[PDB]
DNA sequence: TCAGATATATCCATCCGAT
DNA sequence: ATCGGATGTATATATCTGACACGTGCCTGGAGACTAGGGAGTAATCCCCTTGGCGGTTAAAACGCGGGGGACAGCGCGTACGTGCGTTTAAGCGGTGCTAGAGCTGTCTACGACCAATTGAGCGGCCTCGGCACCGGGATTCTCGAT
DNA sequence: ATCGAGAATCCCGGTGCCGAGGCCGCTCAATTGGTCGTAGACAGCTCTAGCACCGCTTAAACGCACGTACGCGCTGTCCCCCGCGTTTTAACCGCCAAGGGGATTACTCCCTAGTCTCCAGGCACGT
């Protein structure tokens, strides 16, 4: 398999497929899909990562979308990727103005 | 007999609401406020299920925001209490209208 | 169709212990569709831009640099080199 | 007259979340009418959508198109 | 090389409209990029509907559905009995 | 035979072949049926007509002959549906509505 | 001998200039200001004149507005006078943190 | 130092124009830098678009791509 | 197939109300 | 500052349970080989478009100095708004049943891709005078210290 | 609650100027007329989840007193931004020379689409 003569986990084939069929372009090249999937395996990575570590902050072993609303809104970088989006059933991080604390 | 003063439990309930991840929306008049809606545009529709929760889902964020935003502009003026000027305010300035 | 076991193997990778719900794997999932869209996008739209007919390594790599922010654009484009020319040493 | 189903209660439930103190009596009518008029904006897409596809019922994909259509993009339903 | 302009088409369209009005470069540079700029998003919108329907070609009423959701309100109204005009006099031929 | 033009067989002045030729070359579908271009054609005259009707009388307002940029940006923001279309661009060379805050005035 | 109250020579540049359409900043420090900030990514570049006017344009309008919300902001907190509270609050209330 | 050449009568015209009436004296640095940081996020990607053509030149269409980026869509030019 | 939500006793950090 | 009682907070213990990760089957997508030809890399040339400098000119930037009016701090008041308490309401929840319509399957024909003539509409080069900016003068209307 | 000197602004008319519009010559992209493979238009069958209803239960919405603190108006102080005069200087305009690189044109070559042939791992399924 193509994947694993990168060393990489994700598939080649599907990328490569999707971007065929996808109709960017009249013709992809070789080395290309491989790069996204390097790009995309490096991004879950950190983000699994990050949201292990909150879980684990909390003494769980299962990872909860509030555990993922947590990690995304305590990153500076990524709360600059994925600044307008909503996560279903994410909460919010707490905060508290100052002023309104006697 | 011990009377609490006035807004140590209104300081409360912070903690707890920031926490959650509950609607805090009851789920059938909001439904029949969408089905009331989409009832102008078209009639004999049918809803799935899925789509009312996301809607609720994006609704309840949206006001969240909204309400963040209106909070952070009402303090500017030296005020504790919301008041509709806020809220045009923040209407006005984030470009919705 | 989506991509289940391949976001298990990689957090298998990096945390041995940890488990995820299944809201959590479609938020996984629908976040990759996500940003594969943005990407393929750009790089299309570029790839326009200059009167060119193919997508190649430096298409995507600028679209990489494009959209990231400034300290994983490093990382990701050192990540991808590695693999791109691990696969073309072979 | 369904409008009138966001009771007070909840009004202040979802302003505690936002993180305030104290609301005047005013801001319910105008938090009833904005919620309402986004109510609209979203379903107008979200039954066009659903109307040219020759159907009678609103899947769930056609509410994330209505609402990536507006940048308001929302994981979780594919 | 030759480069392609709205230049001649707009012009038309004014001397149609008001026949005693003139017009600067600079006026027509705008009308060609705001052009562009509707047909790409027009053409964008479009493609994007025929994909999420499995389809593999182009018709009018998809594009028919992306002019009802891209104009506001009412301007659309005209638009649409603008298009249907417009195409069945091609039918009859 | 004698050859016709589309546009003329539709009645239409912004030209009909063009718009074919840029959606076969767009590569935003594998295919194009021949309905389509017509309605983009008529759409965009229809636009374009109506905004020169407001450029045309904003123009002939101030006594001139000519169209400035300056003419564009007052019709587009005069326009409630034209400045919702077009809320969030620039134009170049156009300045700003006039407008000033009643409390500011003196008394 | 002849001097107008301190408030009154505001409105008529108000006017003057919201009825012109010129450029309002010099030319040669913002294209120095631009050649300096560019030199920092790649060296030896040669700016085109046109890139240089639209972003001028740009940057232009974009102040313009900035300043506008920061007026009305200043103004809803009975105030006259802007102070940088004011700027920083709208640029956080528009999301550009 | 070239940052200082906007100088204070240029941000009172651009005041002017916005339509404010008072300004106290410490907005002038606030601005200056906010410029700045305005100048840096355009011209990063308009330097990026001109590198990946093998350009040593940058014509104004990338720049007006460049605006396009963050949806401010420059009219006249290209 | 057991990790985790939930009933039960308890639980420690905080606040009014004078003092 | 200071304490006492009294609310609501974490922590452990036990007890289901329902998503959960772990095997299983098989076929549709994933590799592997050979070909062509068309798009893409490379060499060579120009011409124009940018860079850089020189010297005269004055519009605009910079500095300084009253002085009035806007920003701000403190005082006082009364009313909208928190908070507990009794009471009613309708939202959840769990069953049950009926059926419109989403979704999948099998054809064939009208419809658009594609190719070979065919030609007229659209672009570039070259006039040219008429609307428009500038300026100068007079006539007009707002303004502020005076009433 | 008015007025006049004065300062800023509208209006008429004369002047030069340059590009908006017009005219013509020359192409290549639009037009006709054919063929040919197939996408979906159409008809038909299925089974599900969407809608409707009912009985029960209880957490929550609501009306009501009641004490209060803070929103708001008022008064008063004081300092600092504006208006105006006075004094540089660097933007700006017009002119000049120079050289480098962004398009062009020609040429050749090699990389991916296409076609066919073979083979397993990853999607439902069960616990």
């Amino acid at each position: 398999t193509r994947s694993s003569r990168a060393g990489l986990q994700f598939p080649v084939g599907r990328v490569h497929r999707l971007l065929r069929k996808g109709n960017y372009a009249e013709r992809v090249g070789a080395g290309a899909p491989v790069y996204l999937a390097a790009v995309l395996e490096y991004l879950t990575a950190e983000i699994l990562e990050l949201a292990g570590n909150a879980a684990r902050d909390n003494k769980k072993t299962r990872i909860i979308p509030r555990h993922l609303q947590l990690a995304i809104r305590n990153d500076e970088e990524l709360n600059k990727l994925l600044g307008k989006v909503t996560i279903a059933q994410g909460g919010v991080l707490p905060n508290i103005q100052a002023v309104l604390l006697p | 007999p011990h009377r609490y003063r006035p807004g140590t439990v209104a300081l409360r309930e912070i903690r707890r609401y920031q926490k959650s991840t509950e609607l805090l929306i009851r789920k059938l008049p909001f439904q029949r406020l969408v089905r009331e809606i989409a009832q102008d545009f078209k009639t004999d529709l049918r809803f799935q299920s899925s789509a009312v929760m996301a809607l609720q889902e994006a609704s309840e964020a949206y006001l969240v925001g909204l309400f963040e935003d209106t909070n952070l502009a009402a303090i500017h003026a030296k005020r504790v209490t919301i008041m509709p000027k806020d809220i045009q305010l923040a209407r006005r300035i984030r470009g919705e209208r | 169709e989506s991509y289940s076991v391949y976001v298990y193997k990689v957090l298998k990778q990096v945390h041995p212990d940890t488990g995820i719900s299944s809201k959590a794997m479609g938020i996984m999932n629908s976040f990759v569709n996500d940003i594969f869209e943005r990407i393929a996008g750009e790089a299309s739209r570029l790839a326009h831009y200059n009167k060119r007919s193919t997508i190649t390594s430096r298409e995507i790599q600028t679209a990489v640099r494009l959209l990231l922010p400034g300290e994983l654009a490093k990382h990701a484009v050192s990540e991808g080199t590695k693999a791109v020319t691990k696969y073309t040493s072979s | 007259d369904n409008i009138q189903g966001i009771t007070k209660p909840a009004i202040r439930r979802l302003a505690r979340r936002g993180g305030v103190k104290r609301i005047s009596g005013l801001i319910y009518e105008e938090t009833r009418g904005v919620l309402k008029v986004f109510l609209e904006n979203v379903i107008r897409d979200a039954v066009t959508y659903t109307e040219h596809a020759k159907r009678k019922t609103v899947t769930a994909m056609d509410v994330v198109y209505a609402l990536k259509r507006q940048g308001r993009t929302l994981y979780g339903f594919g």
